[PDB]
């Protein structure tokens, strides 16, 4: 697209999250499989979410600013996680029973294939465990939210927002402050 | 609510907790409005965070006339015992 | 089950009739006539025609 | 002139009024079809 | 034997009408759709309040006028006895029983409902 | 080929169950509801379509809205489609509900009830006769009829 | 100039009302955030009502301030019990609406508004 | 083959209720002035195989406040209790021919409310509550007469057995010895299942649809077919009851006949009692069935206790 | 002048007392329902059947709206805003412009049917007959813009309705 269209604005998000999404949502649905397994614990990969109202702030701001015009922006949220942390974080705000166990690096594409037999939309998938443990890359010569006007909105803010719909009754009308805030890095 | 030491530090803690009093120039006797610089609001919400505390109910008459830690302290030790 | 208080919120359907009649003239006024008592029609016509 | 006007003589007496006809059979019959039902089922 | 396997089919394909109808349909939740209802707007509080019953003294009475349909249900086989005027006494004296509890619980305030 | 037949012959079947079976759902709003009323009357009649109400939103595939949309019932019809199960359908009944109306320019309506929900059949009038509204909504089971489900499924 | 009042006579009782709402509104705020199960917090629902009272802050009659002691009482009357809805009570955060522009450039460009 | 002995029960009254939708709705429909679903198939008889297809592929929505394993524990315990009330039904044999077959039925009536009763506590609603309490309501009033009414009715059997009723019945109608028993029964049985005018649980106007106003399509079909399989099996216990045809030991098929058609006239008057009266305020079924039925009921259980002892005439339990 | 709804004293001899109790005991205007239900079960229910018959209707009916033409082709519109000073929705836009041979013609005429209330001020207020209400009632959409008739669907509606609008007005404006 760079090399057919030279003036493309072409937008880096690193991990979108919303109402809709495939990222809380898909780490708030391991708890019908079993115990949420991670690549060696989850631990050795770093992330930084952001959310869609400001993506789309700033694919809207990209199309008003000619200032856009061949750019290469990178859509990063404003604070990083690591994995481990960020779907304990997950759990704490759906405030389910968290007990993670490492499933190898081996052996978890062998469930990847388990799922990935379906002819509907399937579950999870290989493609999918390698996207989660492949870490967000910080890239600091490129653009991002805060060149186009746009503040970024943090994930615990909003993090509520996406999941107030996976919760029992037990603990269904908790409120924002009554969870503890995840370890940034 | 014993003795006015700890009625008086757990007055100046609960002021110390709201983000907008500064604890530099927060004393027994300083002044909200003049002094600390805040609106009849903070003053008001001051008052609602001893009510919580303490745990008694002060009217808007004598919630007006605690101009300093040092009345809040003394109308305490009028409304208990010590 | 047993009924203490009724409180009725009313006004679900207030669409503002008796605003918009005083921007628009009498023939015009009249089938404002017909929806408010809608299963009562030539009556209401009826109580604005024999008003004018 | 031609206009929707009622006939020269008026039309028919329309009826207005309550008309439920007391059908059915009295109390003490109605009682004693039951009876008789009761002995026979009893034979 | 066989009334357990009748029961065990009939649980089976009344669990197996429902597993063909969770998964079958294609599943799009979102935080509105399972909401509880109260006629369009919001509901007030939660719906596990104290929710009060005015009809409890029939409720109560119907265990003590069901216990009297485990006392009074041999009587298709007490009438094959050989003391039958002790029989026909005892069974007319619970069903003599049941209505002076029916008749104390009718001019006493009890079948009417109480607020 | 052989699959895209069966899942033709599915889809047909499918939307052919989803056509032959609307139940709309008591929401009547204005005057409109009585013209809605006589879509359900003994001589137009709705149920021979194997058209029936089912008061909760929860059983129910269509909803017709019956009448003015004002300002203070916006989030409960809102959250009365919302409440409604996959598929759910929306016929627009009379002029108040598909635009306004004759309270278009009044402070308290809503200029239409495609500002809340999505609307799939508009049945215009005023009220629009119950004759039309059993046009409207035999244009929705033409509309039911050509959608194409698994076809597309099969397809992606 | 000498006409009837509705509760206060001077600014002092227009004060002690005003303070008064405010202090319900204050201890109401925790209910309002819980059982309308907002994804606000209760500092930012109190942030709003601190700039919805400062917002008419500037009034010196005591007949305007009684009645919007009056309207105030009203909007805590329809919040503690449920008859507003979470719409009801969003509408003061306006989520939705593009930031208007303040500035006199951007005013300028945007469109023909003063 | 008693397997397919089952698989010949419970399937043609999975069809049976499937096609008494239809007639309920056609039924309806004429003794209201309108048709009835006549549109689909060929005058109404492919309509609730379209009923039946479009539930189950509607979405299920199970609810977020909602106690999931009670919730759908109800449903299933539902049909469950649908099917399982055929059995000791004599047809003129029965599946299962138990000594004790009558109080199977009335013990399943009484477990058969809590489907209802979880379904309305369960699915975390108001109506739903107020619709599993007024069930609550409902049983305490039906149950203080269905097993006097049954009790005094078996004074003249013999036994608990449904196969002895047959026997019994011979001669002549027991309808005829016992109608206030009958008609006071036919009552019951209305209150029992929930038809009009005791909906009072699936009451449109009070409620919304009362315990299943939460219930979308795929296990609200397992109600549909539940109450309309109750209303089926009610009709064929009372006609067994009281209606008690010819049976002929080398030609079962003029009884099967005979009672199919004695019952299907049964559940016709079932759908126009629905078709012609207002609805109780559902005090005045509990002061019904404890100030009017349960009075009488007593002095019946009196007569039919002291009659046979009067008339030589006590049935015997073989 | 006035009548007592629900003042009838009922009758106490011992007849009509045991003629009420065998009411009460043996359901007497339960029987009664039950009759005029039943009685109502054979006959013929007055649903048609729609869509190949058609519900009753008269040449006054109002319906989607059309601009005619006289019998030479030229339209009847003439461009002169009663319509839209009428029009109780003011739901009639129009604007005109002297075309080429210099008669007054519109150049644009909304009708915004869903603003419409199809109540028939316009084709009333008409004083050439131009708006006319049609009989068409089985004009429903799909999509909302469809229905924000032009002054070609109009001028189509018209072409398309004329053989049956020029009958209904035939046989009509004798009454207005
Ligand atoms: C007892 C009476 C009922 C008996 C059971 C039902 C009888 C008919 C059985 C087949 C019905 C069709 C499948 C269920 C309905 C699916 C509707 C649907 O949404 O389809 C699109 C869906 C998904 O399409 P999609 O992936 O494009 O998603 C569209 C929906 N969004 C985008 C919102 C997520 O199709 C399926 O799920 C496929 C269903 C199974 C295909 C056949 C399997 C073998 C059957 C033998
Ligand atoms: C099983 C085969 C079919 C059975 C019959 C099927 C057809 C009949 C059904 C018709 C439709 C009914 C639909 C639901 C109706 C609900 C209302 C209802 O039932 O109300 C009950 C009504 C209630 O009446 P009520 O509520 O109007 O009572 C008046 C009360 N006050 C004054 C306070 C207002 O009637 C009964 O309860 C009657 C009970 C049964 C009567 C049996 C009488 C036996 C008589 C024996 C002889 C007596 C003579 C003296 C002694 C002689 C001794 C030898
Ligand atoms: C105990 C007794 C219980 C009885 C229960 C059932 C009662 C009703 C029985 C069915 C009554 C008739 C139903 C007819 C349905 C329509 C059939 C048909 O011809 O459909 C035409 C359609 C399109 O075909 P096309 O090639 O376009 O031809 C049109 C010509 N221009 O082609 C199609 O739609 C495809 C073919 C569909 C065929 C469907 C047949 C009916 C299925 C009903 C289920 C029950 C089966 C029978 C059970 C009893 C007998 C064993
Ligand atoms: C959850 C969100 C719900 C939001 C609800 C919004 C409620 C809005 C209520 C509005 C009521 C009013 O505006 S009355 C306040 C205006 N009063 C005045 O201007 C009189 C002068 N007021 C003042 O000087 C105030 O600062 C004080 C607090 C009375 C005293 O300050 P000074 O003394 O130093
Ligand atoms: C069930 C059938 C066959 C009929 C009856 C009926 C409907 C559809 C909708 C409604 C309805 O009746 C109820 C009660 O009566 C009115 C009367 C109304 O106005 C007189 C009114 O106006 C909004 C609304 C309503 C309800 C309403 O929404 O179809
Ligand atoms: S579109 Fe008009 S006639 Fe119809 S319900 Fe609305 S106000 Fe009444
Ligand atoms: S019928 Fe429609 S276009 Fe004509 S005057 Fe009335 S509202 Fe306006
Ligand atoms: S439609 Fe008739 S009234 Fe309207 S501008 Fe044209 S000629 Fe005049």
């Amino acid at each position: 697209v760079r090399e057919t269209f030279p003036e493309a604005t072409i937008i880096k998000p690193a991990d979108i999250f919303g109402r809709e999404d495939r990222f809380l949502n898909y780490f708030a649905n391991i708890r019908w499989f079993g115990g949420v397994p991670l690549i060696s614990l989850g631990k050795k990969t770093v992330k930084q979410p952001v959310y869609i109202v400001d993506v789309t702030k700033g694919i809207i701001n990209a199309i008003k600013d000619p200032d856009a015009r061949g750019k290469t922006f990178a859509f990063v949220g404003p604070n990083r996680y690591l994995l481990f942390d960020l779907v304990q974080y997950v759990f704490a705000v759906a405030h389910r029973p968290f007990l993670p166990y490492p499933m190898p690096h081996f052996a978890y594409r062998w469930i990847g294939r388990l799922f990935e037999i379906s002819p509907f939309e399937p579950w999870t998938t290989r493609d999918k465990v390698e996207r989660i443990h492949t870490t967000d890359r910080t890239l600091p010569h490129l653009p991002g939210l805060e060149d186009l006007g746009v503040q970024a909105t943090p994930l615990e803010l909003k993090a509520i927002e996406v999941l107030r719909r996976h919760r029992t009754y037990r603990w269904l009308s908790s409120e924002i402050e009554d969870v503890q805030p995840a370890k940034t890095v | 609510p014993l003795t006015l030491e700890g009625i008086k530090d757990r007055v100046l803690y609960v002021l110390k907790l709201y983000d907008k009093i500064d604890p530099e120039k927060l004393s027994v006797n300083s002044h909200f409005m003049k002094d600390l610089g805040l609106d009849s609001l903070d003053q008001v919400e001051i008052i609602m965070a001893m009510e919580d505390e303490f745990g008694f109910e002060i009217p808007d008459i004598d919630a007006e006339k605690l101009m300093c830690p040092q009345e809040i302290v003394d109308y305490i030790a009028d409304k208990k015992d010590v | 089950e047993m009924v203490r208080k009724c409180d009725p919120h009313i006004g679900l359907l207030h669409r503002g009739t008796e605003k918009l009649i005083e921007y628009k003239t009498y023939l015009q006024a009249l089938p404002y006539f017909d929806r408010l008592d809608y299963v009562s029609m030539m009556c209401n016509e009826q109580a604005y025609s024999l008003a004018v | 002139v031609k206009q929707d006007m009622p006939p020269v003589g008026g039309y028919g007496p329309i009826d207005y009024k309550r008309n439920l006809p007391r059908r059915g059979l009295s109390g003490y019959s109605m009682f004693a079809v039951g009876i008789g039902a009761l002995l026979f089922g009893y034979w | 034997m066989n009334l357990m396997i009748t029961l065990l089919t009939n649980f089976t394909l009344a669990t197996l009408l429902v597993t063909i109808a969770f998964w079958l349909p294609q599943l799009n939740v979102y935080s509105e759709k399972t909401s509880p209802y109260e006629c369009g707007f919001d509901p007030m509080g939660s719906a596990r309040l104290p929710f009060s019953m005015k009809f409890f003294l029939v409720a109560i009475t119907f265990l003590l006028f069901d216990l009297e349909i485990a006392l009074l249900l041999p009587l298709p086989w007490a009438s094959q006895t050989t003391n039958l005027n002790t029989m026909l006494t005892m069974a007319l004296l619970l069903i003599f029983l049941l209505a002076v509890s029916l008749a104390y619980e009718w001019t006493q305030k009890g079948l009417e409902w109480t607020e | 080929s052989r699959g895209e037949y069966v899942v033709a012959k599915l889809d047909d079947l499918i939307n052919w169950a989803r056509r032959s079976s609307l139940w709309p759902m008591t929401f009547g709003l204005a005057c409109c509801a009585v013209e809605m009323m006589h879509m359900a009357a003994p001589r137009y009649d709705m149920d021979r379509f194997g058209v029936v109400f089912r008061a909760s939103p929860r059983q129910s595939d269509v909803m017709i809205v019956a009448g003015t949309l004002t300002n203070k019932m916006a989030p409960a019809l809102r959250k009365v489609y919302d409440q409604m199960p996959e598929p759910r359908y929306v016929v627009s009944m009379g002029s108040c509900a598909n635009g306004g109306g004759y309270y278009h320019y009044s402070y308290s309506v809503v200029r239409g009830c495609d500002r809340i929900v999505p609307v799939d059949i508009y049945v215009p009038g005023c009220p629009p006769t119950a004759e039309a509204l059993l046009y409207g909504i035999l244009q929705l089971q033409k509309k039911i009829k050509r959608e194409k489900r698994l076809r597309i499924w099969y397809r992606r | 100039t000498s006409v009837k009042p509705i509760f206060s006579r001077d600014m002092n009782e227009a004060k002690r009302r005003v303070r008064e709402l405010y202090r319900a509104w204050y201890r109401e705020v925790p209910n309002t955030v819980h059982l309308f199960q907002l994804d606000i917090s209760v500092k930012q629902g109190r942030d709003k009502v601190r700039e919805m009272f400062k917002k008419n802050a500037h009034v010196t009659d005591p007949r305007v301030v009684d009645l919007l002691v009056i309207k105030g009482k009203m909007e805590l009357e329809e919040t503690i019990n449920v008859w507003k809805q979470r719409t009801h009570v969003m509408r003061f955060f306006h989520e939705t609406e593009a930031p208007r522009p303040k500035d006199f450039l951007s005013k300028f460009y945007v469109g023909h508004d003063p | 083959m008693f397997m397919i002995n089952v698989l010949t029960l419970i399937i043609p009254i999975l069809l049976a209720v499937a096609f008494l939708t239809l007639v309920e709705r056609k039924v309806l429909g004429y003794m209201q002035f309108r048709k009835g679903p006549n549109v689909v198939g060929p005058y109404g008889l492919l309509q609730p195989i379209a009923d039946a297809i479009k539930l189950f592929i509607k979405e299920p929505l199970r609810p977020a406040t909602s106690s999931i394993s009670m919730f759908i524990l109800a449903p299933i315990l539902a049909l469950t209790l649908a099917l399982t009330m055929w059995i000791p039904l004599p047809m003129p044999y029965p599946l299962i021919n138990m000594n004790l077959g009558v109080l199977f039925m009335l013990a399943m009536s009484s477990l058969a409310v809590y489907s209802i009763l979880w379904s309305g506590w369960a699915s975390n609603s108001k109506y739903a509550l107020i619709g599993a309490l007024r069930a609550v309501a409902q049983t305490i009033s039906y149950e203080v007469t269905l097993a006097i009414i049954l009790l005094s009715v078996l004074l003249m059997n013999g036994s608990f057995t449904l196969s002895t009723l047959i026997i019994t019945q011979e001669q002549v109608w027991l309808i005829f010895p016992a109608w206030p028993l009958a008609m006071m029964w036919f009552i019951s049985t209305l209150a029992e299942t929930n038809r009009a005018p005791f909906d009072l649980t699936e009451g449109e106007s009070e409620l919304v649809s009362g315990f299943n106003v939460e219930y979308a399509a795929g296990p609200f079909a397992l109600f549909f077919m539940a109450e309309y399989a109750n209303i089926i099996m009610m009709n064929i216990f009372t006609t067994t009851l009281f209606l008690g045809a010819f049976h002929n030991p080398y030609m079962p098929e003029l009884y099967t006949i005979n009672f199919t058609i004695k019952s299907l006239l049964l559940s016709i008057t079932f759908l126009w009692i629905r078709a012609s009266y207002p609805r109780f305020r559902y005090d005045q079924l509990m002061h019904l069935l404890w100030k009017n039925f349960l009075p009488l009921t007593l002095a019946l259980c009196m007569w039919h206790v002291s009659l046979p002892i009067l008339l030589s005439s006590i049935p015997p339990q073989t | 002048t006035y009548k007592y709804v629900n003042l009838r004293e009922p009758s106490m001899d011992m007849k009509s007392v045991t003629d009420r109790a065998a009411q009460t005991l043996l359901w007497t205007e339960l029987i009664r329902g039950l009759g005029m239900t039943l009685s109502y079960l054979f006959r013929e229910p007055a649903t048609i059947n729609y869509p190949f018959e058609k519900g009753p209707l008269s040449p006054r009916f109002r319906g989607e709206h059309a601009l005619r033409r006289y019998p030479s082709g030229e339209e009847r519109c003439i461009a002169c805003k009663l319509c839209e000073a009428v029009c109780p929705a003011q739901a009639i836009t129009i604007e005109a412009e002297p075309r080429a041979d210099g008669s007054r013609r519109t150049t644009r005429y909304d009708i915004d049917m869903t603003k419409c209330i199809y109540c028939g001020f316009c084709q009333e207020a008409c004083p050439v007959d131009a708006i006319v209400e049609g009989p068409n009632f089985e004009f429903s959409t799909e999509t909302h813009e469809e229905l924000l008739y032009n002054k070609e669907k109009l001028l189509n509606n018209g072409d398309k309705w004329e053989a049956e609008i020029a009958a209904n007005i035939q046989a009509d404006y004798l009454y207005r």
